[PDB]
RNA sequence: UUCCCGGGCCUUGUACACACCGCCCGUCACGCCAUGGGAGCGGGCUCUACCCGAAGUCGCCGGGAGCCUACGGGCAGGCGCCGAGGGUAGGGCCCGUGACUGGGGCGAAGUCGUAACAAGGUAGCUGUACCGGAAGGUGCGGCUGGAUCACUUUCU
RNA sequence: GGCUAAUCCCCCAUGUGGACCCGCCCCUUGGGGUGUGUCCAAAGGGCUUUGCCCGCUUCCGGAUGGGCCCGCGUCCCAUCAGCUAGUUGGUGGGGUAAUGGCCCACCAAGGCGACGACGGGUAGCCGGUCUGAGAGGAUGGCCGGCCACAGGGGCACUGAGACACGGGCCCCACUCCUACGGGAGGCAGCAGUUAGGAAUCUUCCGCAAUGGGCGCAAGCCUGACGGAGCGACGCCGCUUGGAGGAAGAAGCCCUUCGGGGUGUAAACUCCUGAACCCGGGACGAAACCCCCGACGAGGGGACUGACGGUACCGGGGUAAUAGCGCCGGCCAACUCCGUGCCAGCAGCCGCGGUAAUACGGAGGGCGCGAGCGUUACCCGGAUUCACUGGGCGUAAAGGGCGUGUAGGCGGCCUGGGGCGUCCCAUGUGAAAGACCACGGCUCAACCGUGGGGGAGCGUGGGAUACGCUCAGGCUAGACGGUGGGAGAGGGUGGUGGAAUUCCCGGAGUAGCGGUGAAAUGCGCAGAUACCGGGAGGAACGCCGAUGGCGAAGGCAGCCACCUGGUCCACCCGUGACGCUGAGGCGCGAAAGCGUGGGGAGCAAACCGGAUUAGAUACCCGGGUAGUCCACGCCCUAAACGAUGCGCGCUAGGUCUCUGGGUCUCCUGGGGGCCGAAGCUAACGCGUUAAGCGCGCCGCCUGGGGAGUACGGCCGCAAGGC
């Protein structure tokens, strides 16, 4: 546009949405599960998604997958969510932090293990 | 009328060079006449001269080119590859003598207007002054 | 050599490219989700008018109604304006909930036809208008972003 | 109720002086001086006690601190456009340290707003901080400055100062006490508790140091501060060992079953020797005070350490923590087994459905290391809001067109001014931070000293090219004159012929019509085909185009009238009168709406006939709105060149419409085609630009949701923006 327009307009800064309402921008947020379904995932993909609906300090109820082999959560578990959606399952767009709360760790895991809340394997 | 005289100048002129006219007739105004005097003292131009086209005014810009060449597309390179306006009605621009530019590290100029007349990057960071940047040619 | 089947060369259109046994549209069914409208019932703010109005400064009185007095005046006390706040009537806005209700996004393999893409088999698109399970059909006008020179016939 | 001291209160005096009224002088807003009149002072205490100390009163000045005022700067939304009555100003008061509608009477009727008033949202601001090549973006924690607040609201008192966090009064909410009348309280001080949260510490030590309050001093007070404690939260430093060790143990992992890998890695050999144990043991602390001297300058002496028996120095001395992520591409690092679209991975692209370097494990490997990863958030890359530094023919993006307001922009010459612009000097730009240098802790982090910068703003001086402004001039822009021209440009009235339909007459007879084929339909009340007459509505064949006119939508028989635009010639007149144009106003195809009229043909809907698997279609026969006119609405479109308007510049060739000329040809305006240079992702564009440039407007910023919802405005409605 001409300077004069500039000038009289100017440029609009773009604002940045978030993706991750678990308000307060906070790193995490507690929750409670209600639900401890099961998901089909998206196209290209087959399989049975561990997800859980989960009512937030935040005020708020949303699913949030439950990484790892096999979990332990029920209807009133307490749980820890991080950002991070599942690009399978619409609408799954936090996770629960295995390790913290109520959602135990992964058993017999031994390599990416801080990422799935398994302590150092004892022993020598 | 012409918006703006001085970059309708510097545009026959642009234009005239890219299909190597011998000269080039353009409205005078003694401003005009004042930026061809840098311009053939930089060597950019063979010179100019005072004419009458029809009734009234003009200045003949004798351009100037390199020597013909080898390969496909004999023509000759530029004197003046680049001249670009850069003050104009709607947004002048002014400088401070420590703020001249430097026309490609040296090896082009700018052309400012000073209260001490119309000078080059360097007539002027000599004289010590600066102005309205009015163009840069390389 | 028009037709049916297979094929060759040139050209043209194409939204096709495990390449027409291609692509693809809308209704409906099933699931997940966010959301519009919304009677009523709660919560909040605000403005206008009238009314009640604490503290306090200020103003007037301070008198055979009180205390002090060197009679000048002071204090107590009283009244008044303003005044936080409250009330009533109405006006406007926001918020929660909400029976009922509208459509939308997303989700391998459910239903119906076949609208579009090749002249897509009635060229298409389009503004408008009426009509119809659905894509859509038809009228009027416009555009080219339409193929060649001049019965109908779905799907994968 | 009664007694009583003072540096408590009051009265008289003294008047250096100062305050007030009036006058005069200088000065210039209420500054300084002067005169008369009036008004206004005080406090004592201690002594090494008759000479000092501490203090008191009035005044002038300094210093520090502060009030008030002004210019400029300071986020988002115009789906917030009008706001305002103490409101805007005046006179006179009140109030204050002081100006002022700060407050109050009375008078005026003003003030503010698209340069964004008012409203809504959000938010302490700054030095700085993070990021970035920069411009810029984001940010305001620690530290330093300013502001505001001290449970919420209001108020004043005291005082140099407060409208007062640990002062007071009232209202409100809450907690506690209550013999129910009534009282008490406010950690956003330090530490701590509880609640909320993903998450944020010790109810520590000291007053030794620096700083503060009171005191002559001794000294007292100081959760300010100086320290220690807790937490890898961050930064920096450091350790888990060093040298020698096999053509290479075992175990484990691959294998071509030869062998390869972990790897000099280990065990071992020698060396040093973190931790720990002893001994010593600090700077920070010399003032205040006392003595001499004069209570000064100067000199002398004494006391004082929380940190802490810590730092550090010396002696002795053990070989003694390693983890985390990753290895399909981006991206550095590969093999076996397991699993079989499962379990699962996943930042994006994607991976897994039997031999997966992508899932899980193992071996090996890359990265980094007291850390490593993850989530969240800011800048970057992103020239992806483009000022530096982007775009709109077909990718998202030109407004449907005109007229025009504000605004932005402005041809040639001369002169004054000197606002912009530029230069010089000067002031300001705290400290910290940042940069450079030297220096102190063994280094560094950290810290000290010094130096160098700095935009912006104030002041003084100067320049005048460009911009601005004023004054004068010019004719190349624009406009006008005179004379010619072309045109489906617009409005009103009139009018012509062809055809369709209907009606009337004639003549004539069995069908016509329609389709792929049919049928519905029409016809013996005589249709179709043919001739003659009449009525009416709508549209204009040939000319006609590859043409013309218009700003667009659009405009087509012919005649007249009224009326717009435009081109050429002549250089005749004006003298920059110009371009663009947010908003405004007008115009705006078709369909559609309202009122009235008209209605031949055509034809949404609709009624039927066929077709089809069905056929709410395509084909056939009918047919209402409508299509037509008037007046008033609607305001859309593939409203298209999918290309905003204006001006200057940059090869030509060829066709054409309209004008002028010395009329093979030249020259002006318009319409096409091919193409120079150049531009473009390509296609293509190319003097009719999509080239090279300047001015101004409009518009775009991934797709779906959606031209939807809400709001506002407009409309009768449909519905538009
Ligand atoms: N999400 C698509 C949107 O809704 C419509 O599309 C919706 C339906 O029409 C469509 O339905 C399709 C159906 O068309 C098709 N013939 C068969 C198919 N099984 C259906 O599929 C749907 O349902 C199944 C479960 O039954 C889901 O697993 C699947 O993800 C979903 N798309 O699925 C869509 C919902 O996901 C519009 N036509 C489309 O243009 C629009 O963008
Ligand atoms: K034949
Ligand atoms: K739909
Ligand atoms: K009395
Ligand atoms: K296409
Ligand atoms: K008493
Ligand atoms: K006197
Ligand atoms: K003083
Ligand atoms: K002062
Ligand atoms: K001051
Ligand atoms: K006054
Ligand atoms: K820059
Ligand atoms: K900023
Ligand atoms: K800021
Ligand atoms: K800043
Ligand atoms: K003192
Ligand atoms: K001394
Ligand atoms: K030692
Ligand atoms: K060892
Ligand atoms: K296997
Ligand atoms: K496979
Ligand atoms: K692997
Ligand atoms: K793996
Ligand atoms: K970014
Ligand atoms: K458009
Ligand atoms: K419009
Ligand atoms: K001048
Ligand atoms: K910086
Ligand atoms: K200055
Ligand atoms: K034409
Ligand atoms: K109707
Ligand atoms: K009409
Ligand atoms: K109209
Ligand atoms: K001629
Ligand atoms: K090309
Ligand atoms: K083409
Ligand atoms: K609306
Ligand atoms: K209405
Ligand atoms: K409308
Ligand atoms: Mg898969
Ligand atoms: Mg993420
Ligand atoms: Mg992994
Ligand atoms: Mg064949
Ligand atoms: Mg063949
Ligand atoms: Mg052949
Ligand atoms: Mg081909
Ligand atoms: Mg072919
Ligand atoms: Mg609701
Ligand atoms: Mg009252
Ligand atoms: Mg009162
Ligand atoms: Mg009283
Ligand atoms: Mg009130
Ligand atoms: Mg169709
Ligand atoms: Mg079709
Ligand atoms: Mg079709
Ligand atoms: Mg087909
Ligand atoms: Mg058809
Ligand atoms: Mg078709
Ligand atoms: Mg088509
Ligand atoms: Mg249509
Ligand atoms: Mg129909
Ligand atoms: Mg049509
Ligand atoms: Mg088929
Ligand atoms: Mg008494
Ligand atoms: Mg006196
Ligand atoms: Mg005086
Ligand atoms: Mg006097
Ligand atoms: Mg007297
Ligand atoms: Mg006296
Ligand atoms: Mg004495
Ligand atoms: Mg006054
Ligand atoms: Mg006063
Ligand atoms: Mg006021
Ligand atoms: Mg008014
Ligand atoms: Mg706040
Ligand atoms: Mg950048
Ligand atoms: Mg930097
Ligand atoms: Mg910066
Ligand atoms: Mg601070
Ligand atoms: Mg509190
Ligand atoms: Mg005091
Ligand atoms: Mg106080
Ligand atoms: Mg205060
Ligand atoms: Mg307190
Ligand atoms: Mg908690
Ligand atoms: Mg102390
Ligand atoms: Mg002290
Ligand atoms: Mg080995
Ligand atoms: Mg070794
Ligand atoms: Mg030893
Ligand atoms: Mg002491
Ligand atoms: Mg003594
Ligand atoms: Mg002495
Ligand atoms: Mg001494
Ligand atoms: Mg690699
Ligand atoms: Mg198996
Ligand atoms: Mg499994
Ligand atoms: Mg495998
Ligand atoms: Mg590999
Ligand atoms: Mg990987
Ligand atoms: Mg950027
Ligand atoms: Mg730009
Ligand atoms: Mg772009
Ligand atoms: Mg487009
Ligand atoms: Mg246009
Ligand atoms: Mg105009
Ligand atoms: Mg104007
Ligand atoms: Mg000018
Ligand atoms: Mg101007
Ligand atoms: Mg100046
Ligand atoms: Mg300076
Ligand atoms: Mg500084
Ligand atoms: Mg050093
Ligand atoms: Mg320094
Ligand atoms: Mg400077
Ligand atoms: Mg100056
Ligand atoms: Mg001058
Ligand atoms: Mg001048
Ligand atoms: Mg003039
Ligand atoms: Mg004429
Ligand atoms: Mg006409
Ligand atoms: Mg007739
Ligand atoms: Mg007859
Ligand atoms: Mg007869
Ligand atoms: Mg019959
Ligand atoms: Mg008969
Ligand atoms: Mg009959
Ligand atoms: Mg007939
Ligand atoms: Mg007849
Ligand atoms: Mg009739
Ligand atoms: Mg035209
Ligand atoms: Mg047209
Ligand atoms: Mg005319
Ligand atoms: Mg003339
Ligand atoms: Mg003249
Ligand atoms: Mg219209
Ligand atoms: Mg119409
Ligand atoms: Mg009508
Ligand atoms: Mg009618
Ligand atoms: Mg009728
Ligand atoms: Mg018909
Ligand atoms: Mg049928
Ligand atoms: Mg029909
Ligand atoms: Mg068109
Ligand atoms: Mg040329
Ligand atoms: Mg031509
Ligand atoms: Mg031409
Ligand atoms: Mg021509
Ligand atoms: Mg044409
Ligand atoms: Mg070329
Ligand atoms: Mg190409
Ligand atoms: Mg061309
Ligand atoms: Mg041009
Ligand atoms: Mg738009
Ligand atoms: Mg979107
Ligand atoms: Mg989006
Ligand atoms: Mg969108
Ligand atoms: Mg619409
Ligand atoms: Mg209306």
């Amino acid at each position: 546009p001409t300077i004069n327009q500039l000038v009289r307009k100017g440029r609009e800064k773009v604002r940045k949405k978030s993706k991750v309402p678990a308000l307060k921008g906070a790193p995490f947020r507690r929750g409670v599960c209600t639900v401890v379904r099961t998901v089909t995932p998206k196209k290209p993909n087959s399989a049975l998604r561990k997800v859980a609906k989960v009512r937030l300090t935040s005020g708020y109820e949303v699913t949030a997958y439950i990484p790892g082999e096999g979990h332990n959560l029920q209807e009133h578990s307490v749980v820890l969510i991080r950002g991070g959606r599942v690009k399978d399952l619409p609408g799954v767009r936090y996770h629960i932090v295995r390790g913290v709360y109520d959602a135990a760790g992964v058993k017999d895991r031994k390599k990416s293990r801080s990422k799935y809340g398994t302590k150092k394997p004892k022993e020598a | 009328m012409l918006t703006d005289p001085i970059a309708d100048m510097l545009t026959r002129i642009r234009n005239a060079t890219r299909v190597y006219k011998e000269s080039t007739d353009v409205p005078a105004s003694r401003f005009k006449e004042e930026i061809l005097r840098i311009l053939a003292r930089e060597g950019f131009i063979k010179g100019y001269e005072r004419v009458d086209v029809d009734g009234k005014p003009y200045l003949r810009v004798y351009l100037k080119y390199g020597p013909r060449r080898q390969g496909p597309d004999p023509r000759p390179e530029q004197v003046i590859h680049h001249i670009r306006r850069i003050s104009k009605p709607g947004r002048r621009v002014y400088v401070g003598v420590k703020e001249i530019p430097r026309v490609r590290r040296g090896l082009g100029i700018a052309i400012l207007s000073t209260s001490k007349g119309v000078l080059t990057d360097r007539e002027a960071r000599k004289l010590g002054v600066g102005g309205e940047l009015i163009c840069e040619v390389w």
